């Protein structure tokens, strides 16, 4: 859900602040 | 709450610009 949540809806950094190593 | 939209590598934009030296594994190339 990381395209399908970004090209479609937006993502907050939260939610990208959880695909980091 | 950033309204940023982004896929393919902007995704890998969003992980570059969201952490960086933390690391950023993008699952499924295209």
């Amino acid at each position: 859900g990381i395209v399908e949540q970004c090209c479609t809806s937006i993502c907050s950094l939260y939610q990208l602040e959880n695909y980091c190593n | 709450f950033v309204n940023q939209h982004l896929c393919g590598s902007d995704l890998a934009e969003a992980l570059y610009l969201v952490c960086g030296e933390r690391g950023f594994f993008y699952t499924k190339p295209t």
